[PDB]
């Protein structure tokens, strides 16, 4: 189930 | 309507190159468009914001293009969503929100600009503040845990040869996964 991108700002939080 | 059908005026998920959607105001935490995954697994166009540690409270906005609406009274959007728990995101803080706001603007021609219509409710006729039932979770060391958010509302009624969509955004973190504008004919 694709949430989010591994290369956008959501995954730059962490 | 000779034969009754519902008819699409956009589709996201149908999109072979990029969106090229406008956004406001361009600075640092801006909405960026990103390649997803659909159900069958193919790529999919995709927008996400999540400025919630530099600037929770700086606004950015998202702009369809112009949508020429046919005969349609109103238009149905229906919106798909991730959105991420607040308490996941390391120093994100008080001012973080788990919303986003839909608005829409009639025009007779595609005349927007960068600057307009101006980025602000009036001109801009506000539908909703969505609201996220399932929030996306995600724990030190681990994968991210979620299920996708639908809603679908309703626009009108029309009168102008076509309209533009924006979703404006402050200090949450969210994935617009598609966009379906359609009405009955």
């Amino acid at each position: 189930n694709y949430l989010f991108s591994p290369n956008g700002p959501i995954a730059r939080a962490w | 309507h000779h034969h009754h059908h519902e008819e699409t005026l956009l589709n996201t998920k149908l999109e072979t190159a990029d969106l090229k959607w406008v956004t406001f105001p361009q600075v640092d935490g801006q909405w960026e468009e990103l390649s997803g995954l659909d159900e069958e697994q193919h790529s999919v166009r995709t927008y996400e914001v999540c400025d919630v540690q530099r600037a929770p409270g700086q606004a950015h906005w998202l702009r369809t293009g112009w949508v020429p609406r046919r005969g349609a009274v109103h238009v149905y959007a229906t919106l798909r969503f991730t959105m991420l728990e607040c308490l996941s995101l390391p120093r994100a803080g008080r001012s973080c929100k788990e919303t986003f706001t839909v608005f829409y603007y009639e025009s007779d021609a595609d005349t927007a600009t960068a600057l307009t219509p101006a980025w602000m409710e009036n001109p801009y006729i506000k539908v909703d503040t969505v609201a996220a039932e399932h929030l996306t979770r995600k724990r030190p060391g681990a994968e991210a845990t979620g299920k996708v958010n639908v809603k679908t509302l309703r626009l009108g009624p029309l009168s102008k040869a076509g309209f533009y969509l924006a979703f404006q955004d402050q200090g949450a973190c969210m994935a617009l996964l598609s966009l379906h504008l359609f009405y009955k004919k």
